[PDB]
């Protein structure tokens, strides 16, 4: 029994009313929990039975079921209440969770400042060359990182890593890192990190042995 | 108090085993149905298995189902999870958890699982600032943390004095099985004549501590 939990995401203000659906595969009566998490911590039971509050919790949350469709909704969302959110069903023996809200807080749109990184001489030791490109607080989450080896776009030899929310400004950053051989970066010469965020195209440049 | 203490997490090799203990204080474990569920990081919730507690019926995850072995025992009031046939599918935090009202109430802490071949402390590689790391008044400088395993490593910035403007990302997964980090700091331009900036790594798993004082790239020419 697949329960099928939406969004994935969302943003909203404090002061919002905020809904969070999760749809059950077969019939799971009302057999349903809510939970919230955040990070580092285990979760906690807001709800059971679908529409049930549990002892403690604040008023504002509530649950509700129509058919296989079960509900959660902060009719007020406070600072405390962002965090990630999870239904569960219980029916029967094997239980099974939703995939995941994540509940973040809206901001203004901001570009990323866009910061290149050469390799280190110490790292060419080991035979590989790691070029780093850093998107440093920006909103929202969206970003394409393309790579340019003397004017080469570049593919499978890439990854990204974004953080959370900025517990100050509600920014992500990101970062992205080449790999190469110590080989191939020491026959080319261009090394470019192109940034396309928001309506914002930054490139990024150094020349092989530069400064 | 009702308490839920875990225990018995660590590294463990593949196709192997570990026993988890949840640790039950104030009443009687075998009054309550008792469930594991887990956590792979940065992802979502897993329910692992499940003890019930009149004649002990067990009930597990397909996932699961013939490598991990949940059991009982009132003498210590503790459920253990007997992991066997341990997969790299497997490294997450293991919670344990009471049943109550169709649902989950109490929680234990955590323990975490983390699935590992071999151990390999980590190369600490400075992220220099230069003309191309400076816009608006402001320097991007970092450390680079490559090729260790497992996780975690931690960053801090010049022993914790150093801590507005720090970005330490989530590692990610090479290709080679190895884990890669950086940690990044954006400084005013002009205190980096001013102040020194030292990354702080510490990998536990292999008692490496590293400190690189990250400084302008020197030009040659
Ligand atoms: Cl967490
Ligand atoms: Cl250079
Ligand atoms: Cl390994």
């Amino acid at each position: 029994i697949q329960m099928t939990q939406s969004p994935s995401s969302l943003s909203a203000s404090v002061g919002d009313r905020v809904t969070i659906t999760c749809r059950a595969s077969q019939s799971v009566s009302s057999a349903v929990a809510w939970y919230q998490q955040k990070p580092g911590k285990a979760p906690k039971l807001l709800i059971y039975s679908a529409s049930s509050l549990y002892s403690g919790v604040p008023s504002r949350f509530s649950g509700s079921r129509s058919g296989t469709d079960f509900t959660l909704t902060i009719s007020s969302l406070q600072p405390e209440d962002f965090a990630t959110y999870y239904c569960q069903q219980s029916s029967y023996s094997l239980i099974t969770f939703g995939q995941g809200t994540k509940v973040e807080i809206k901001r203004t749109v901001a570009a990323p400042s866009v910061f290149i990184f050469p390799p280190s001489d110490e790292q060419l030791k080991s035979g590989t060359a790691s070029v780093v490109c850093l998107l440093n607080n920006f909103y929202p989450r969206e970003a394409k990182v393309s790579w340019y080896v003397d004017n080469a776009l570049q593919s499978g030899n890439s990854q990204e890593s974004v953080t959370e929310q900025d517990s100050k400004d509600s920014t992500y950053s990101l970062s992205s890192t080449l790999t190469l051989s110590k080989a191939d970066y020491e026959k080319h010469k261009v090394y470019a990190c192109e940034v396309t965020q928001g309506t914002t195209s930054v490139t990024k440049s150094f020349n092989r042995g530069e400064c | 108090e009702v308490q839920l203490v875990e225990s018995g997490g660590g590294l463990v090799q593949p196709g192997g085993s570990l026993r988890l203990s949840c640790a039950a204080s104030g009443f009687n474990l075998r009054s309550y149905y008792m469930h594991w569920v887990r956590q792979a990081p940065g992802k979502g919730l897993e329910w692992v298995a499940s003890i019930s507690p009149y004649y002990s019926y067990t009930y597990y995850a397909d996932s699961v189902k013939g490598r991990f072995t949940i059991s009982a025992d009132t003498s210590k009031n503790t459920a253990y999870l007997q992991m066997n046939s341990l997969r790299a599918e497997d490294t997450a935090v293991y919670y344990c958890a009471r049943h109550g009202y169709g649902a989950m109430d109490y929680w234990g802490q955590g323990t975490l699982v983390t699935v590992f071949n071999q151990i390999q402390g980590p190369s600490v590689f400075p992220l220099a600032p230069s003309s191309k790391s400076t816009s608006g008044g402001t320097a991007a400088l970092g450390c680079l943390v490559k090729d260790y395993f497992p996780g975690p490593v931690t960053v801090s910035w010049n022993s914790g004095a150093l801590t507005s403007g720090v970005h330490t990302f989530p590692a990610v997964l090479q290709s080679s099985g190895l884990y890669s980090l950086s940690s990044v700091v954006t400084v005013p331009s002009s205190s980096l004549g001013t102040q020194t900036y030292i990354c702080n790594v510490n990998h536990k798993p292999s008692n490496t501590k590293v400190d690189k004082k990250v400084e302008p790239k020197s030009c040659d020419k």
